[PDB]
RNA sequence: ACCCACUAAUAGGGAACGUGAGCUGGGUUUAGACCGUCGUGAGACAGGUUAGUUUUACCCUACUGAUGAUGUGUUGUUGC
RNA sequence: CCGUGGAGCAGAAGGGCAAAAGCUCGCUUGAUCUUGAUUUUCAGUACGAAUACAGACCGUGAAAGCGGGGCCUCACGAUC
RNA sequence: AUCUAAUUAGUGACGCGCAUGAAUGGAUGAACGAGAUUCCCACUGUCCCUACCUACUAUCCAGCGAAACCACAGCCAAGG
RNA sequence: CCCAUACCCGGCCGUCGCUGGCAGUCGGCAGAGCGAGAAAGAGAGUGGCGCGGACGCUACGCCGCGACGAGUAGGAGGGCCGCUGCGGUGAGCCUUGAAGCCUAGGGCGCGG
RNA sequence: AGCCGGGCGUGGAAUGCGAGUGCCUAGUGGGCCACUUUUGGUAAGCAGAACUGGCGCUGCGGGAUGAACCGAACGCCGGGU
RNA sequence: UAGUAGCUGGUUCCCUCCAAAGUUUCCCUCAGGAUAGCUGGCGCUCUCGCCCGCAGUUUUAUCCGGUAAAGCGAAU
RNA sequence: CACGGCGCGUCGCGGCGCGCGCGAGCGAGCGCACGGGGUCGGCGGCGAUGUCGGCUACCCACCCGACCCGUCUUGAAACACGGACCAAGGAGUCUAACACGUGCGCGAGUCGGGGGCUCGCACGAAAGCCGCCGUGGCGCAAUGAAGGUGAAGGCCGGCGUCGCCGGCCGAGGUGGGAUCCCGAGGCCUUCCAGUCCGCCGAGGGCGCACCACCGGCCCGUCUCGCCCGCCGCGCCGG
């Protein structure tokens, strides 16, 4: 008999991608080897992010990437994102960038290639920089999904700006009792 | 009974909906039959246009669509008269004609 | 069941001490509370304006807002299985500076001073408060008088 | 598929994952949205405030087509025309400005949100906003109304 | 409970307030009725009154009796 | 003359109160308009009640100030 | 009061009637009643207190043959 | 002195943790290491005969160390557990005997 | 009071231990018992509370027997105590 | 019309891991629900191989109280 | 006595401590074992129609243990209920909606589901194609009951006690932040000069996502106050 608790004995993190495609699994093999036979933690972070799910790999926009690479000090370094690089149409001037991503939108790829940059895939990234020196690791906005507007402190409760679940927006849908001081109460 | 959190729903299945159900298992057969009838009529009218009579230019009657142009029901009598076409001969020579439409412009 | 009145069961908690009724001494009114002082709550029944609820009596909080006559303070309250840091407004009579913080402040000043000193001397000095160590060996000198016997006394009834 | 569902793993457990004390009865709380104000009041108030009551005016024969008015923003404003148009206007020296008609592309009102690149534009629309107007004027350009 | 008589004495109790596939069914306690009190009424009354189907054992055990079994080689007589 | 409250403060009780919160006069209507925050039951939701503010119009006083109902703890009510 | 040795029964009176009473009928009453009660004569196995006899069964045999019921089953005392 | 499923030592199963190790099978074109108390190069350079060497690695694999293992209601995972039919595949099986059924026979798996 | 800039590491009690955070969510909403405290009751294997631990959900050694007591909580085995 | 049932009865293979509640508030609510609480699953953000935090524990300081006890030569 | 060379020995207190050179930090073999988990390079018998082995499984005996399951229940072996036995059948399914988590394609877009074109037709009622068939849905803008309105700005020259035109720069700030950049110093062997390449690393940078906080902008509403525009100078508009 030992006075211990087994509730949190097992950790929940992912050991391998839930996906079944073969290209991602080959990438996982390569980066598993790199992470376990290299002291650099960039490989560990990249492999962990390869394991993650789709909603945990949000797309990164061209405007975000250029904005985060225009910061001082990080010139002529390769921007690495484990998600999808999507094009942003509300930006005219695009510089030359050295991008690496699993997949890139067709229009975004056309824009970068026209601007003069080059697109890399995580394989060739391994060949170029195994330990990943000169890399700027970016990611898309994880809280960008609209489901996060429904989360948190419940609506109809003071100081809670949480979106309710309504089938249609209008004046006849959840506007009368809990939303007005004129009818009952106002939270 | 409501669960923790979710949407209030109003499913309209409080009638005997299972007696009036329209399955679409005859959709491909319907498409085949419509096609066959279409080609049969096209063969029946030998040199005539398969689509039918020509139709006129009309503007959609709404703020939402008044920028678009449709195909109308038929040419009106003012247009036929000013084009020199008899209202009775237009139909037999292939012009769709209706007398309801006016011409404000 | 019980009653949910705001002052239920406070006949001794909000009462005044023996032979201490009457005019509130003015020193309580003439103290300065700034933003961030650690302060004690003790409801005084002499004044009824801005009296804290009975569940904060004897609790210590942190001042976060200062106002003409009252002070807003953040204090922790244990509600079932969770603790809420909630902010309440108390008039200045029912409040009192906590002396638990000034001791630590004085200790900070003093050990900072003794750290600044002896820095040039290079000697070692202890700052952490070690717990009471076990007593060290020593000698107990008898002065020629032998210790006297102690014996239990016989039982004999009093009442 | 029925292969992967919880029922297959539940065979042999008398109870079927619904408890022994409180069984799986027919409708313990009432059907549908019953008791919204009586015994589901806490849930309704906590998760759907404003459900009960009336507010606003009644409009009987509503026609969405009258109020149809799609909007566009200035950051998207240059995407209505081809890129070659914009670059030609950019390297043009005569000062001529391209004409962008949002009604042709299916927008009625122009709202001014994004930053506008510094080149003259002739924006013709049906409705404008004050900030969009001032953005166009500041960048240099013209605002034209159409019906 | 009370009384009459005898007696030696007419002590007190338990056993699912022993005992209804043992009896009886007078009483409680269905449905029919009557009276008194209560209720506007249908009706109510630890109020009174009258009439109101009491099913089954061949099973197991228990018990009462009746064959028999058990070892002494087989049987029989007399016996403890 | 003595008188620490042994009286009174609308009401139950408890707390509180002496150049006052009691008694008597003077003048008044902060029991007025308005947005937020907080406490009490609490799910930390409403109602009710209450607490500090802030913005105007005022009352009172020589003034500092005090006052947006009753010295505090109770006297009250969603949708349509 | 009578009836008996003995009477919570019956009858006849008494009436302060918990709560009798006049076509929600009061009182009486010949004849009648598979109506409800008490007493007396006669008669008797109802009983003291049981016994014997007859017929059909039950019993055994030839033939023919179900059903109720059945967790497993079936010797007791005490304990829990 | 006696003994519990408790405690100590040992074996075995499984779970969890180390988000541990292994692509270095680098071979006459080679040189067999990265267990060793001390953050980091068996560093590269310039001047004063016999032809030879086990296993491995379904990487969704293999291997090494520790700790742990009760369970109703309930939740989750893995089943090379099972039943019926469909698309593929086994140059599959079968009148020299399929399905089904019976068995004091030989076995496998903790179990289905 | 808020802002900037600058200097100070002996990380200022003991002991132990990775921590924080977000969704979705079943069952439950009849309880009972014991030391101590305690209300009603003559009292009860009665009725009602507070704290902790148990039983329920739990087998094992002991109390002959036993939901709760004493010891001790459990993968399949050998040895020892 | 397979009418409704907050009420009985039943609810079909194996192993592995985790593991409860009969309590709060509201309800013509009291054999039932909703809501907190207790559970599981899925993760994610970092961490060590100088330092961060946390604790059903103690220590050093500092406040809070009106029970056990005691008192009536002190108030009631 | 886990003492053992020679020196230059101050590297020194008076010698010991304790430094600098000595082809420059390379002596080799054998052997025994209380040494990173057992071996014997030790043996003996009995084997053809009566004997050898067969955990389990067939029957039987013995010792210990052992109450009949399912169910409701605080509590079941219960003097609680269902159950004589056997075979077959037998109960969380399908549609719609919603939410969330996961896998795939495309991505500010996305989706032909309806229709049409494909010599209709074993499969094929499938599959392919439409792109001037994206009507349309969802998303890209919110807010207000409605009329309606509808999402940054920061610096210099031109009249700080600037009216007001240009030159610009551009979508905030603080704290914490995985990673990356730099890098004082530091990683060896005859010495010595002197490199290359790679690893280490004080401190210092740029700081993803995300959290907290402070600002800013859009719509409704309230308070205060001034200014500006004209096709119609007004109960106008900003
Ligand atoms: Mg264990
Ligand atoms: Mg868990
Ligand atoms: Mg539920
Ligand atoms: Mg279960
Ligand atoms: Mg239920
Ligand atoms: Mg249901
Ligand atoms: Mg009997
Ligand atoms: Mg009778
Ligand atoms: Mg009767
Ligand atoms: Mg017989
Ligand atoms: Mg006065
Ligand atoms: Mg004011
Ligand atoms: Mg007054
Ligand atoms: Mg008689
Ligand atoms: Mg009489
Ligand atoms: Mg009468
Ligand atoms: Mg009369
Ligand atoms: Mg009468
Ligand atoms: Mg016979
Ligand atoms: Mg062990
Ligand atoms: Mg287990
Ligand atoms: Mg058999
Ligand atoms: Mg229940
Ligand atoms: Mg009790
Ligand atoms: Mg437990
Ligand atoms: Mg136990
Ligand atoms: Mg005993
Ligand atoms: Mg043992
Ligand atoms: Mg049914
Ligand atoms: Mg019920
Ligand atoms: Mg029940
Ligand atoms: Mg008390
Ligand atoms: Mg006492
Ligand atoms: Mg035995
Ligand atoms: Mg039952
Ligand atoms: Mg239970
Ligand atoms: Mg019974
Ligand atoms: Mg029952
Ligand atoms: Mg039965
Ligand atoms: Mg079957
Ligand atoms: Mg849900």
């Amino acid at each position: 008999g030992v006075d211990i608790r087994h509730n949190k004995d097992r950790k929940v993190r992912r050991k391998e991608p839930k996906s079944q495609d073969i290209y991602l699994r080959l990438l996982v093999k390569l980066y598993r080897f790199l992470a376990r036979r290299t002291n650099s933690t960039f490989n560990q972070v990249v492999l962990k992010r390869l394991f993650m799910s789709r909603t945990n790999r949000p797309p990164l926009s061209l405007s975000r990437m250029i904005r985060k690479m225009k910061l001082p000090g990080r010139e002529n370094k390769t921007a690495v994102v484990v998600g999808t690089v999507t094009d942003d149409v509300r930006v005219q001037e695009v510089p030359k960038l050295k991008v690496c991503a699993l997949r890139v939108t067709s229009r975004a790829r056309s824009r970068i290639l026209k601007a003069g940059g080059k697109i890399l895939t995580f394989d060739q990234l391994a060949l170029d920089s195994p330990k990943g020196r000169g890399t700027v690791l970016l990611s898309g906005p994880r809280k960008g999904r609209e489901v996060y507007r429904h989360f948190g402190k419940a609506p109809g409760t003071p100081h809670s700006h949480t979106k309710p679940y309504v089938r249609s927006k209008g004046r006849k849908f959840e506007r009368a009792r809990g939303r007005r001081a004129s009818r009952g109460y106002k939270n | 009974a409501p669960s923790r959190n979710g949407m209030i729903l109003k499913p309209h299945f409080h009638k005997d909906w299972q007696r009036r159900v329209a399955t679409w298992f005859n959709q491909p057969a319907r498409k085949i039959r419509r096609r066959k009838a279409r080609q049969a009529r096209a063969r029946r009218i030998a040199p005539r246009p398969a689509a039918g009579p020509i139709r006129p230019i009309v503007r959609c009657p709404t703020v939402r669509y008044h920028t678009k142009v449709r195909a109308g029901r038929g040419f009106s009598l003012e247009e036929l008269r000013v084009a020199g076409i008899h209202k009775k001969v237009a139909r037999t020579i292939g012009i769709s004609v209706d007398p309801r439409r006016r011409n404000k412009s | 069941t019980n009653t949910k009145g705001k002052r239920r069961g406070t006949r001794y908690m909000f009462s005044r001490p023996f032979r201490k009724h009457g005019v509130v001494p003015l020193a309580t009114y003439m103290r300065i509370y700034k933003k961030g002082d650690i302060v004690d709550i003790k409801g005084m029944g002499t004044v009824q304006k801005g009296m804290p609820h009975k569940c904060y009596h004897g609790k210590t909080g942190r001042v976060y807002n200062v106002t003409q006559h009252a002070v807003g303070i953040v204090v922790n309250k244990q509600v079932k299985g969770k603790i809420l840091a909630k902010r309440i407004n108390v008039r200045i009579e029912h409040i009192k500076h906590s002396k638990s913080r000034d001791s630590f402040l004085k200790r900070v000043k003093e050990n900072d001073q003794k750290k600044k000193e002896a820095k040039e001397k290079g000697t070692w000095v202890q700052l952490k408060r070690q717990p009471a160590p076990p007593r060290e060996a020593h000698f107990v000198r008898t002065n020629g008088k032998e210790p006297e016997l102690l014996e239990p006394i016989p039982y004999e009834f009093m009442a | 598929p029925s292969r992967l569902r919880k029922t297959r793993k539940l065979r042999g457990h008398v109870s079927h994952g619904h408890g022994r004390i409180g069984k799986h009865r027919k409708h313990p709380g009432g059907r549908g949205n019953a008791g919204g104000m009586h015994h589901h009041r806490i849930n309704f108030d906590k998760y759907h405030p404003g459900y009960f009551g009336k507010v606003g005016m009644r409009h009987y024969h509503l026609k969405r087509n009258q109020s149809f008015c799609p909007t566009v923003n200035l950051d998207k404003l240059w995407t209505l025309v081809s890129e070659q148009t914009r670059v030609n206007a950019a390297k043009n020296k005569t000062g001529a400005a391209p004409i962008i008609d949002v009604v042709r592309s299916g927008y009625y009102k122009v709202l001014g949100k994004g930053k506008l690149p510094k080149q003259p534009v002739i924006v013709k629309a049906k409705f404008f906003s004050r900030r969009a107007e001032e953005k166009i004027k500041g960048v240099g350009g013209a605002c034209v109304l159409v019906a």
